């Protein structure tokens, strides 16, 4: 979940020269429920009014905050199901009787190939967050299992 | 000669801050459009471009003159000196007029005070596509516009007989959709400021499947029918059947990528994505079926003998049943 | 004919190569909603590869039970498929270079 | 590791007309807010003014 804010302040006028408030204080912000985000969902929003104290004085401030919860269906179907299915295909090597070495080698190493291809395509398509994430951990788990 | 005097008189004792008949009655504005084009509809951002000629006609009794000339036909030069309605497009992510070589406005003032004001706009309207039945989906995306500051009791919009009219409809930059028709509408919306007359021009579009057929449906279908070959391959060709199955899996994943590559990250099962998932499940099932057959060989060869003959007819018939149900259900919407 | 793994690997891996090539070519093309000349070429080529692997499927099915007809169909396929591809290429290039 | 610079100065006024100096000590005249680090890849260690 992401807590995305929008901060509204006065540049030069201080609290003893200007005051901010929400007109209604519960119904000042409208249209949040009608928003349709393809990838997220507005679970909650809040309105805050305060006075931030800076060195030279107190300045009025309003804050509009949203809590975005990212949908999971797309990620499941496009990243997690394929990984698990390739993992099962990797497991199929056990039922194949040992004496067939070409078949077991082909199955195992081609499952490794497919796992790598899926991982690289997910690199390519997904947003480029260059630090470690939960999805990265899951794909490493799957690749380790293969 | 005389026209300069007419204009100087017209703008003498004028006040462009006040709408015509500020305190008497609402100003009635007749609006026309001429859609030069409807550009791409990129489902990723849920927006569609549109290039139009927006014309508004109203009545201003301050701009009434008497003279042998029945109409004054001016440039954009005067547009900034007389009152112009603050019409704006309520569903535009980013719109802009055109300014080359000279502002693309147009002003015309008649004897009786009728003003006609035309400009050329390119509007990136927003419409939230409901991406079910992809790629067999049909949408109706609006271009809405209303005054920004004048409520219902100050400015009222009103369509005409031939208000909105399309052009060739062949030079349009529509790629995957196809133009089918349009409708004009008028409503009154409630806003924080007041009640605003909102005018709408719905444009109806239908996606065209000539691309997704060749891209996904045909290759996925052929890959499945190719994976079936393992059944007819003898049961002793163990490495051959294993490689066949797994290579078909790899190809199917390659295809499943390009499947979704086109669409935004909608978190629901679209139709084409359901199709590709089902094809991948069929390939998965074929490979695991061969695996189970191979495992049963060493234990019960008689039991394994009938499994191949069962699968040979159960897989094709199952796929045909799925295809019939699918293509019938998604085209009945 | 006995080299069943070898011929199966040709079939499947050539299908994979043609898949990749078609994906790349239609990635290069804009996302129009109708068939282009390159798209027709790709479609016919993919059909040809599918036909090749199907011919293997049938020849393998018949082999070890009817070698005479297996070899007969294999020989006709050898003689025919290249000829059909060549005629397709000739007519295609003619029709799309005359314009 | 990198040292990304932010160099500013006066355009059109030379050293003999407009001289710039930090209002306080050099490293106390450029302050990064405590929540002001919008980097995914790197880690802002610290600044160094001059
Ligand atoms: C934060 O800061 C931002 C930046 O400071 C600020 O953005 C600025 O906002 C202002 C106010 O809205 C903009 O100023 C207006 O701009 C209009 C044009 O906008 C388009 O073009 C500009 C570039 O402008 C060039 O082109 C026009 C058209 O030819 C010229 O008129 C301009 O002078 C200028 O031309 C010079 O440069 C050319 C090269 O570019 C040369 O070739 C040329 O020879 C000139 O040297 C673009 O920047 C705009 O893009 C941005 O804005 C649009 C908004 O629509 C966005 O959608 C877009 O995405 C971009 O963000 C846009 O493309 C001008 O038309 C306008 O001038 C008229 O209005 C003012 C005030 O009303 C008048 O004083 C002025 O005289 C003009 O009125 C006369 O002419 C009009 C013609 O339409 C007549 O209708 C009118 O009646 C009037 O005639 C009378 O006066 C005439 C005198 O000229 C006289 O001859 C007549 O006879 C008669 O008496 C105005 O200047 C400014 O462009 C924005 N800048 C930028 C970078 O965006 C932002 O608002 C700030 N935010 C806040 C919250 O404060
Ligand atoms: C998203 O983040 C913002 C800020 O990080 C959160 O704002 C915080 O909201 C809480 C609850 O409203 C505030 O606590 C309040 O403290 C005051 C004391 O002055 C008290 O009078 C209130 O009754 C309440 O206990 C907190 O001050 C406020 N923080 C800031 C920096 O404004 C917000 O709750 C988070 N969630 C959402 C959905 O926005
Ligand atoms: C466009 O809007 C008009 C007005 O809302 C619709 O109705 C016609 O309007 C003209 C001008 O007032 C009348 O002369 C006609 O008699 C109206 N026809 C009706 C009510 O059927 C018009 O139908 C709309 N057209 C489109 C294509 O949306």
């Amino acid at each position: 979940e992401q807590n995305c804010t929008l901060e509204i302040e006065s540049y030069g006028y201080t609290t003893d020269d200007i005051e901010f408030y929400w007109r209604g204080d519960d119904n000042a912000v409208t249209g949040v429920t009608k928003i349709e985000l393809p990838q997220f969902s507005i679970v909650d929003y809040k309105l805050i009014t305060k006075k931030v104290v800076f060195s030279t004085g107190s300045y009025p401030r309003l804050s509009l905050s949203f809590k975005l919860k990212r949908n999971i269906g797309y990620f499941i179907l496009q990243t997690y199901m394929p990984s698990i299915l390739i993992t099962i295909l990797s497991w199929v090597s056990f039922w194949i009787n040992y004496d067939a070495s070409a078949a077991r080698v082909a199955l195992g190493i081609t499952t490794v190939l497919t796992m790598t291809t899926i991982n690289t395509h997910l690199r390519e398509t997904l947003p480029k967050i260059p630090y470690v994430k939960a999805i990265d951990m899951y794909l490493m788990g799957c690749f380790v299992f293969v | 000669g005389d026209v300069t005097v007419i204009l100087n008189n017209l703008l003498e004792g004028y006040d462009n801050k006040l709408r015509p008949d500020i305190g008497v009655k609402p100003t009635l504005i007749h609006t026309d459009m001429y859609v030069n084009s409807i550009g791409p509809v990129n489902a990723i951002n849920m927006e569609y471009t549109i290039d139009i000629f927006f014309a508004q006609t109203w009545y201003d009794r301050r701009l009434k003159f008497n003279s042998t000339i029945k109409v004054l036909r001016l440039n954009s030069n005067m547009v900034g000196k007389i009152w112009i309605p603050d019409t704006f497009f309520r569903n535009s992510k980013k719109a802009d007029a055109h300014w080359i070589t000279t502002p693309n406005r147009m002003l015309r003032i008649w004897n009786d005070g009728r003003v006609l004001y035309t400009l050329r706009l390119t509007i990136d309207a927003e419409c939230q596509l409901q991406l079910h039945n992809f790629p067999m989906d049909e949408h109706s995306c609006p271009l809405e516009f209303s005054s920004y500051g004048y409520p219902r009791e100050e400015i009222v919009y009103q369509w005409k007989r031939s208000s909105v009219e399309v052009g060739d409809t062949r030079s349009w930059r529509l790629y995957q959709f196809s133009f089918v028709g349009l409708r004009n509408t008028t409503e009154v919306v409630k806003t924080t400021s007041g009640d605003y007359v909102v005018m709408s021009v719905y444009f109806d579009l239908s996606r065209r499947m000539g691309y997704f057929t060749i891209q996904t449906y045909i290759p996925c279908t052929l890959i499945v029918v190719l994976s079936w070959v393992s059944f007819w391959i003898n049961k002793d060709a163990v490495p051959a059947r294993t490689s066949l199955g797994i290579t078909t899996v790899l190809t199917m994943t390659t295809l499943s990528t390009i499947a979704r590559k086109s669409l935004p990250k909608v978190s629901y099962v679209t139709a084409m994505d359901l199709f590709v998932s089902v094809c991948f499940i069929f390939v998965f099932s074929a490979l695991v079926e061969y695996g189970t057959l191979h495992y049963f060989v060493s234990s019960q060869p008689a039991r394994a003998a009938k499994m191949d003959s069962y699968a040979r007819i159960f897989f094709p018939t199952a796929f045909c049943l799925f295809n019939l149900v699918y293509w019938v259900s998604y085209l009945y919407l | 004919r006995e080299s069943v793994p070898a011929r199966t690997v040709f079939g499947v891996t050539t299908v994979l190569t043609m898949t990749t090539l078609s994906i790349s070519a239609r990635n290069s093309l804009p996302k129009v909603a109708y068939a282009t000349a390159m798209d027709w070429f790709i479609a016919v080529c993919y059909a040809f590869v599918f036909s090749a692997l199907i011919e293997f499927a049938t020849v393998n099915y018949f082999t070890k039970s009817q070698p005479a007809r297996a070899a007969k169909i294999d020989r006709l396929s050898r003689i025919a498929f290249p000829l059909l591809f060549g005629i397709f290429n000739l007519v295609y290039w003619a029709t799309y270079l005359n314009r | 590791a990198h040292a990304c610079p932010l160099k500013f100065g006066s355009y059109a006024y030379t050293r003999a007309e407009v001289v710039y100096e930090w209002t306080r000590e050099p490293a106390r005249s450029v302050v990064v807010a405590e929540d002001g680090s919008r980097l995914n890849q790197y880690d802002l260690l610290g600044q160094t003014v001059d």
